[PDB]
RNA sequence: CGUUUUCAUUAAUCAAGAACGAAAGUUAGGGGAUCGAAGAUGAUCAGAUACCGUCGUAGUCUUAACCAUAAACUAUGCCGACUAGGGAUCGGGUGGUGUUUUUUUAAUGACCCACUCGGCACCUUACGAGAAAUCAAAGUCUUUGGGUUCUGGGGGGAGUAU
């Protein structure tokens, strides 16, 4: 206060701010590839999906939408990429 | 006097002056 | 004999502080009036006003007198004291004392030529007291003081030669007008003009160089 | 403040606050001047020799004088810790 | 600018950690305190004691820069700090005010309690608020032994401490006295355990 | 901006607004409604000549308990009856 | 009401503050000491001051009275706040938390450690 | 809505300078803020500033040195004839010896001194002292 | 001028609160403005409990209570209950006792 | 609120104009328990066309339509930016080798801790404002300019006459 670096803010002070109120605004959401262990291929599901994304071959479910982040449906395996 | 009882009295004045002026249209 | 207390009075009385630039520089609080009767002895006073204020009492009134007094010599210092007492002579005496305790300095400058011996204010300045706003504008040479008589006398004792004045609010109340103008002349040493941009090495207080000569027995 | 022939007029060039570079007035009685002792080898600090700062009344009244003294003492070398620039 | 040997010695760290100087105040936290270090779960905010020691050496450098040792005023109204400031006044010059502050002591001379100092050290900026408010009328630097929830207005250099105390208050006063007795003093080298016992500064009895 | 437009193309709002607000002035109202020529028993002129009808003694209300000696005058250019004070110690012995 | 004024109380206070030996607990002897060591311009005021000195003796002799110190009280409190018991680390090691251990590891040196696991 | 972006920038700078700060992050960041701050940098009133580029309107962080008393915007950019510069500088500057009335002319954004030297006039933007 | 920042009482964010009636005079006062105290008292007073618990089968059996919430107006609460009149600085307090 | 969805200046404030607008009131049915302008009564009182007691019409309620006023109050236009410290709370979200609910680990909900937007507010200061009361806006104003709408100009007469 009265002297601080507003150009190089600390990462812990930046990981807590709103995604619009950081220094350069950027999304806190991500993508992740999911494989259901019945099939073999993987599909890329958004973290905040909003749709019932079913698998490509067996159309069952991978994520049911919610208020914020999507919920992966308890038989899954996901990697953030 | 209280301002709404002067307001009520004024409405009773205007209701009379509308009546006497209606007799001479 | 004076026999001072409040160590700055002893640095003044032993002669270790000679000018009020040493007090006005280090922002030292002045508690005794003889500190400026010795460091500013050619100071002249002026009683600006005497008015009766009154208090209602369970049988009658209590009328005491309120005196507005301005001191200040002719060379950049003024002070303004206001005091009620039960008697007018005691009120004027105590107003001279409070005006001597409150001596402020004045940054006077030029209208816009750098010629000899400054005559006017360096900046446009403004003081508010109560509702009275008194604004002082720098003026060309030979303007005189374009002001009301009490403001003109407060700026005359200041040593200001040329100034323009505007005022706003109930300027008939003499206390608030004189105090607004006193703020407007004390605020000339707060405006950071670009000739004061050069850094200074922050001198040591005179209370430490003459630490031995203070701190009485 | 000078005049046509070189000469300084306007008595008392004022002091300035080390935390804000603002003019410390004559009627500023919350302003303060802090002398910090210079220390030689194995202590025993060098009497009559200080590093001095001045802080205005506004810096102290806002509660900023501690972080300002941390900053002003760190980048003189009195402290090699407390004040961190990225807040 | 510290030569070699003003570092936080491990014995001083054992003293400061034994007398609980790091156990700061709870979730209450003034924004003017970056002396915190990674708040312990169930409330308590651990104070960085290295920062405490650095501010302590700085404060002892400020105290040992006054020409006279006796226009320093140690202030305590809280009973945890009264014996502390009394033994601080015993060893150094440093005139004490233990207990009632008696306003008017700084401004407006002629009272019998008229101290006119160049430094005021205050054990608690909240319970000694009138001394701090009154020192800002008369241009005095104020040092304060502050916990993390204590107000910072009109204090310059502060020592982050635990003024809930009964151990930290007398210890930080003891360390100020020991450190200002090292600087410009009749004292000894690096190790120098200072035979004057640490716990002479503490609240006695109840 | 607090109450008024400021943009460069807004002089019509400023003109019409001040022209509307001028009517609250007493002087402007009485100078542009022609009070002087219709009301105000002269013609708006400075002096006016008239003929004395009767002499009146007007009692001063509240303070200054006295009988101010006045006359009732009918103006020549209007015919308007007007009470006019006759100032000095005496001077009702001079008007008839 | 037998409330005694500030004359009686301040003179009694000042008599104890400089004559605490000589000033026993008996009224009839303090009545003579206030005749010897003080100059009181009346007999009634002398008896009142002597009675209040005897009263304050009676409540000094069961512990202190706030306000009055003579020589022996301040000498005793002077030789009471010089205390032995000290404190230590002699009772084992320095018991810390996880975070105090992070603190000393982040700044200092090898000090004895014993971490804890307190939670909400 | 946001009607002027210089006005928001200069009020942010004024509040941070009144409150003793040494840094202002200004939300709006136009070209005219860049040239206004360049003139204020040329006459010493601000330190360096740094334009941070997100892929949007942009931000600026200005360093302050305490020399600024007030910077201000004149909100309708009034068409100033070269005889009216003395009227403006008499109106809204503290003295004739310092402070600049900043105005955008077709020969660039500049202070009134360079405007007098280059004999150019135009519209007024603001003022710095 | 304003005598309270919360003018009568406790309406910030509504515009209208439904009124209740004073229990004493039946003056209709808004529910947030009223003055509200819950009277919680036994059906026996502190003298009668001995002679009543003597006079009972099922030993002492409940000491059963009585509950009602009293809404007063500003007039009739001042005239008896919660009044005195607080000074301008003691007005701002909100601790009950 | 969430969002790495879309369009790409579509926006802000607004004479004239329009929708909605407590209570009372009006028109025509329905309903009419309660309270209750008017009215009738019993006391009080010097009188009592009042307060207090009893009875009770219109009204209170509803349907269709008027009326367009309230101390319609936060007596504080709306949009935008900046400036200060705190802890509560409501709605959304993110995090936790945290508690609870056992079935055996889970899972959800409730809670706890930290953060975050968006609300109704509050508390302490005052940098600042103010004639003061007081005000995180009533600040960022004689160092006066972010955009815009409405209103005022001594008290009456008078919100009267037309």
């Amino acid at each position: 206060v009265l002297v601080q670096d507003l150009l190089h803010p600390t990462a812990a002070s930046e990981a807590r701010k709103h995604k619009l109120k950081t220094l350069v605004q950027g999304p806190r959401s991500y993508f992740l590839d999911v494989k259901c262990p019945g099939c073999l291929n993987i599909t890329t599901v958004f973290s905040h999906a909003q749709t019932a994304v079913t698998c490509e071959s067996c159309s069952t479910i991978l994520c049911t939408p919610t208020g914020g982040k999507a919920k992966l449906s308890e038989g899954t395996s996901f990697r953030r990429k | 006097m209280r301002a709404k009882w002067r307001k009520k009295r004024t409405r009773r004045l205007k209701r009379k002056r509308r009546k006497v002026r209606a007799r001479s249209k | 004999g004076w026999v001072p207390v409040t160590k700055l009075g002893r640095l003044v009385k032993a002669g270790k502080i000679t000018t009020i630039e040493e007090i006005f520089l280090h922002s030292l609080p002045v508690k005794e009036f003889q500190i400026i009767d010795t460091l500013l002895p050619g100071l002249q006073d002026e009683v600006m006003n005497i008015k009766p204020v009154q208090k209602q009492t369970r049988a009658g009134q209590r009328t005491r007198f309120k005196a507005v007094v301005v001191v200040g010599d002719s060379n950049g210092h003024v002070g303004l004291g206001i005091k009620t007492a039960k008697e007018v002579a005691g009120a004027i005496r105590a107003g001279i004392i409070i005006a001597k305790l409150s001596v402020i300095p004045i940054r006077r400058g030029y209208w816009g030529t750098n010629l000899g011996q400054p005559h006017s204010l360096a900046t446009k300045t403004t003081g508010k007291c109560g509702s009275v706003t008194v604004r002082l504008i720098p003026a060309p040479r030979g303007s005189g003081i374009v002001a009301s008589p009490a403001v003109k006398k407060l700026l005359q004792l200041a040593g200001v030669e040329d100034v323009y004045t505007q005022s706003n609010g109930k300027t008939r109340t003499l206390e608030n007008t004189l105090k607004a103008a006193f703020v407007a002349i004390g605020n000339t040493y707060g405006f950071l003009t670009p000739n004061l941009w050069a850094e200074q090495p922050l001198p040591v207080s005179p209370l430490d160089i003459y630490s031995d000569e203070a701190s009485a027995q | 403040m000078e005049n046509d022939k070189g000469q300084l007029v306007e008595l008392y060039v004022p002091r300035k606050c080390s935390a804000t570079n603002r003019i410390i007035k004559a009627d500023d009685h919350a302003s303060v001047q802090i002398n910090v002792a210079k220390v030689d080898e194995e202590g025993r600090a060098i009497p009559g020799e200080y590093v001095t700062y001045a802080l205005s009344g506004y810096v102290r009244s806002r509660g900023e004088s501690d972080d300002s003294l941390n900053r002003l003492a760190q980048n003189d070398g009195l402290l090699k810790n407390v004040w961190s620039y990225s807040r | 600018s510290l030569p070699a040997t003003f570092d936080l010695t491990p014995e001083d760290a054992q003293l400061l950690l034994a007398a609980n100087t790091h156990l700061g105040a709870r979730n209450v936290q003034v924004h003017q305190e970056p002396y915190v270090f990674n708040a312990r779960p169930d409330g308590v905010h651990v104070i960085n004691v290295g920062k405490t020691w650095e501010k302590l050496v700085l404060a002892a450098r400020i105290i040992a820069a006054i020409p006279n040792p006796e226009d320093v005023v140690a202030i305590s109204s809280r009973t945890f700090g009264q014996r502390a400031v009394l033994k601080f006044a015993a060893h150094t010059g440093a005139t004490p005010i233990a207990g009632r502050f008696t306003p008017g002591s700084f401004t407006n001379y002629i009272t019998r309690s008229f101290k006119e100092p160049r430094l005021v050290i205050v054990t608690d900026p909240r319970s000694d608020a009138q001394a701090i408010k009154e020192a800002s009328y008369v241009n005095i630097p104020v040092i304060a032994l502050t916990d993390l929830d204590s107000p910072s207005e009109f204090v310059d250099v502060a020592i982050p401490c635990n003024n809930r105390g009964k151990h930290s208050i007398g210890l930080i006063w003891y360390l100020l006295a020991r450190e200002v007795l090292r600087l410009r003093g009749a004292l000894v080298d690096r190790t120098q355990p200072w035979s004057i016992m640490p716990d002479l500064y503490f609240y006695r009895d109840p | 901006g607090k109450g008024k437009p400021r943009g460069l193309n807004s002089a019509r709002k400023l003109r019409v607004h001040r022209r509307n607000n001028r009517w609250a002035e007493n002087n402007y109202k009485k100078r542009l409604l022609g009070t002087a020529f219709k009301s105000s028993p002269f013609g708006g002129s400075s002096h006016a000549k008239g003929i004395v009808l009767e002499k009146l003694g007007i009692e001063s209300k509240q303070p200054n308990s006295a009988i101010r000696k006045c006359v009732r005058v009918q103006l020549i250019k209007n015919g308007k009856k007007v009470t006019a004070f006759v100032p000095n110690d005496g001077c009702l012995n001079f008007v008839d | 009401g037998r409330v005694r004024t500030k004359t009686v109380k301040r003179a009694s206070k000042a008599l104890i503050e400089r004559y605490y030996p000589k000033l026993t607990l008996d009224f009839q002897t303090n009545k003579r000491l206030c005749d010897e060591i003080a100059t009181i311009q009346s007999k009634r005021l002398r008896n009142k001051i002597a009675g209040y000195t005897t009263h304050l003796m009676k409540r000094i002799q069961k512990g202190p009275v706030r306000g009055i110190s003579f020589k022996l009280q301040e000498e005793e409190r002077e030789r009471k706040d010089q205390y032995v018991p000290e404190v230590s680390r002699s009772n084992g090691v320095l018991n810390v938390d996880n975070q105090t251990s992070d603190l000393v590891k982040s700044l200092g040196l090898k000090l004895p450690l014993s971490v804890i696991n307190v939670s909400a | 809505t946001r009607s002027s972006v210089l006005a928001d920038a200069l009020n942010a700078i004024n509040n941070a300078e009144k409150t003793g700060k040494r840094q202002v992050l200004i939300r709006p960041s136009s070209k005219v803020i860049i040239k206004f701050l360049q003139v204020m940098q040329k006459h010493g009133y601000i330190g360096e500033f740094e334009y941070i580029d997100d892929h949007r309107s942009g931000k600026i962080v200005v360093q302050l040195n305490g020399r600024l008393n007030k910077c201000g915007v004149i909100s309708p950019r009034f068409n100033v004839k070269i005889g009216d510069i003395e009227k403006w500088t008499a109106n809204l500057l503290p003295a004739r010896q310092f402070g600049y009335v900043i105005l955008t002319t077709s020969a660039g954004i500049m202070d009134h001194e360079e405007a007098r030297r280059k004999h150019v006039s135009g519209k007024i933007l603001g003022f710095v002292y | 001028p304003k005598k309270r920042a919360s003018n009568g009482r406790n309406k910030k964010g509504r515009g209208h609160v439904k009124p209740v009636r004073c229990v004493n005079c039946s003056k209709s006062i808004p529910k947030d403005k009223a003055i509200k105290r819950m009277a919680i008292r036994n059906i026996v007073e502190a003298a009668a409990v001995r002679d009543l618990s003597e006079a009972s089968v099922y030993p002492e059996y409940a000491l059963p209570k009585t509950y009602n919430k009293l809404h007063y107006c500003v007039s009739c609460a001042i005239h008896a209950r919660i009044v005195r009149v607080r000074s301008r600085e003691d007005r701002k307090n909100r601790a009950p006792p």
